[PDB]
């Protein structure tokens, strides 16, 4: 994933919340999905992915120790 | 087909019989500690959670991340599920891992009518998580505002509260 400052569309939107973004705010996109960066976070930690590794469960995304601890 | 996939499915009929078999521990978690009652709670299937309920499921119970059926029951934004656990005695304010409570995940998935009604049920909006996070402050503005003002129109102290349990100071 990548950090952006947002210049976009009025009708962007972030992938998790579906919340808009403000001009110049600092942005993740991942695989071509926005995110703000409270949200390209762990889903039961909600804290940053370490190295930006990311697995997936059922649409929502996990770090590393909460996916072996409860879905892998 | 066990009794973790006909829970997380929905299928009463299959439970029921499951259950019948007192040899059978209505209690027990899956490979990852997901009892039947976290799965029904997680996935929304309320008929399957009220048998387990009344057959005498335990309501408390955590697994591997310590997620009880409420945080997940939130999480999901089952918000009848959420009402029967808090009648049947579910710890509002329980406590996973990360330190997290139900409250959090409602918020941070915006499960907003959960949110409120875990509030309006007296869960707390001031307890800080093992990373220093309140629940209230992974939602979003309208509704971290709207629980912060519920909080205290119901007699609660909007002081943060740091991390703390009997481990955490060794
Ligand atoms: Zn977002
Ligand atoms: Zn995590």
């Amino acid at each position: 994933s990548e950090n952006l400052y947002f210049q976009g569309s009025a009708s962007a939107t972030c992938e998790r919340c579906k919340g808009g973004f403000a001009p110049a705010e600092k942005i993740v996109n991942s695989n071509g999905e926005l995110y703000h960066e409270q949200c390209f976070v762990c889903a039961q930690c909600f804290q940053q992915f370490p190295e930006g590794l990311f697995y997936e469960f059922e649409g929502r995304k996990y770090c590393e120790h909460d996916f072996q601890m409860l879905f892998a | 087909d066990d009794i973790f996939t006909q829970c997380r499915e929905g299928n009463a009929v299959a439970v029921r019989l499951w259950l019948d078999n007192t040899e059978n521990d209505l209690n027990q978690g899956d490979d990852h500690g997901f009892s039947p009652l976290h799965w029904a709670c997680r996935e929304g299937r309320s008929a399957v959670v009220e048998m387990l309920i009344m057959r005498g499921a335990r309501i408390n119970v955590m697994n591997r991340g310590d997620d009880t059926p409420l945080h997940l029951a939130a999480s999901h934004g089952h918000r009848d599920i959420v009402q029967k656990l808090l009648q049947y005695k579910a710890d509002i304010n329980a406590v996973n891992e990360h330190g997290n409570v139900p409250l959090h995940y409602a918020c941070f998935w915006g499960q907003d009518q959960v949110a409120e009604d875990l509030v309006a049920n007296g869960a707390l909006v001031s307890i800080c998580n093992k990373y220093g996070e309140m629940p209230v402050d992974k939602a979003k503005a309208p509704l971290r505002e709207l629980l912060r003002e519920r909080a205290e129109k119901m007699g609660q102290n909007l002081n943060r509260i740091p991390y703390k349990d009997t481990f955490w100071k060794g």
